[PDB]
């Protein structure tokens, strides 16, 4: 009762995309597998599904450039060519779904990005707290994670010991074609100077880890 | 070609209230209609299949109805946790592409709470960032409701229209508030041309716009 995608990442506009959905927990026969995708901030979009039947079904926009195959040793695949920088950049989901039975789960999703641009690791800058970031008892600090590509990047605080008060915002794509991200946390202002606040940034695509100390200014 | 029209685009109700979402199909899809819930940062989860049958563990306060062309999802006993996006999709598909597993556009369920004005914090760019040739000024609007809110940057009382990036979180499942990050990006040179940097904020919970500013230095 689990599904996982794989083989995502940065793809060139002429490239051919290939994902694999590994089903480990249920016999593939007599279980339909769907591919859905979601562009950042937008709705769900069905690509196609491969029935338990063995038959294959496609949305009209993907039928001409997509093939779904299964290798019934716990494998199903989506090939998509004519990769369009614009449209095809998105999170790709594979789901076991039964139109008629109470069996349905989706995978976590895998990021796919189409761009002639290349991978870049992030730069982490402090958002030091100051009087312009205090409000009596509370003070705001954070991280600016600037100029990285592609998504995504994960952000922790004090190695996960701080979660209440933390807002990590959706990454935004800059006029330069790179991504930028902000992570902020409200902390007690009296605690500054004695309590240390460390921003843990992980950007697996470029395999970098950073830990910026956010100090008062 | 199958099209799924989901109305309304957005609906809000207090805790303990009721919400209704309607869904239309081009032609009859019999009862092959599923309803999904998608909370921030999560795979969608299927609440309802075959139009009215509830998935395992789903509370009977989710009710699906309809057949042929017009369907409805009604959610009673609203909780803060039901702040999510809700999708219908057809579970009937063909090979000829008359039918397809098409998703509705989506409805955002907003949990109505009392109006709250943002707390405003501002962060000058970091010394370590200026060494690379860029200046980023961040304005942070924290824990407000409802989500409508405009930010305006003024350098020496000159409106900056085109070099801002806004970013906003989804509704919080605990306090039902929003947060918003705005970033003003300048070259180091253009940043050192002026002294007064200010973000003006307009929000329904404040009777007049408020400006938080700073002098470079
Ligand atoms: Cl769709």
């Amino acid at each position: 009762q689990s599904v996982k995608e794989s083989e995502g990442g940065l793809f060139k506009p002429t490239d051919t995309l290939t994902l694999t959905c590994t089903v480990s927990g249920f016999s593939l026969s007599s279980n339909a597998i769907s591919w859905v995708r979601q562009a950042p901030g937008n709705g769900l979009e069905w690509i196609g599904t491969i029935g338990g039947s063995g038959n294959t079904y496609y949305a009209s926009w993907a039928k001409s450039r997509s093939t779904i195959t299964r290798n019934t040793n716990e494998n199903t695949v989506t090939l998509k060519m004519t990769s369009l920088t614009a449209a095809d950049t998105a999170t790709y989901f594979c789901a076991r779904d039964s139109a008629t039975t109470d069996s349905n789960i989706w995978g976590p999703g895998t990021l796919v990005t189409v761009s002639s641009a290349s991978t870049k690791g992030p730069s982490v800058f402090p958002l030091a707290p100051s009087s312009k970031s205090t409000s009596g008892g509370t003070a705001a600090l954070g991280c600016l994670v600037k100029d990285y590509f592609p998504e995504p990047v994960t952000v922790s605080w004090n190695s996960g010991a701080l979660t209440s008060g933390v807002h990590t915002f959706p990454a935004v794509l800059q006029s330069s074609g790179l991504y930028s991200l902000s992570s902020v946390v409200t902390v007690p202002s009296s605690s500054l100077g004695t309590q240390t606040y460390i921003c843990n940034v992980n950007h697996k695509p470029s395999n970098t880890k950073v830990d910026k100390k956010v100090e008062p200014k | 070609e199958l099209d799924m029209t989901q109305t309304p685009a957005s609906v809000e109700a207090a805790v303990g209230g009721t919400v209704t979402i309607k869904c239309q199909a081009s032609q009859s899809i019999y009862s092959y209609l599923a309803w999904y819930q998608q909370e921030p940062g999560q795979p969608p989860k299927r609440l309802i299949y075959k139009a009215s049958t509830l998935a395992s563990g789903v509370p009977p306060r989710f009710k699906g109805s309809g057949s042929g062309t017009e369907f409805t999802l009604t959610i009673s006993d609203l909780e803060c946790a039901d702040a999510a996006t809700y999708y219908c999709q057809s579970n009937l598909y063909s090979i000829n592409s008359d039918y397809g597993a098409a998703f509705g556009g989506g409805t955002e369920v907003v949990v109505k709470r009392t109006v709250a004005a943002p707390s405003v914090f501002i962060f000058p760019p970091s010394d370590e960032q200026l060494k690379s040739g860029t200046a980023s000024v961040v304005c942070l609007l924290n824990n407000f409701y409802p989500r409508e809110a405009k930010v305006q940057w003024k350098v020496d009382n000159a409106l900056q229209s085109g070099n801002s990036q806004e970013s906003v979180t989804e509704q919080d499942s605990k306090d039902s508030t929003y947060s918003l990050s705005s970033t003003l990006t300048l070259s180091k040179a253009d940043y050192e041309k002026h002294k007064v940097y200010a973000c003006e904020v307009t929000h329904q919970g404040l009777s007049s716009p408020v400006t938080k500013s700073f002098n470079r230095g």
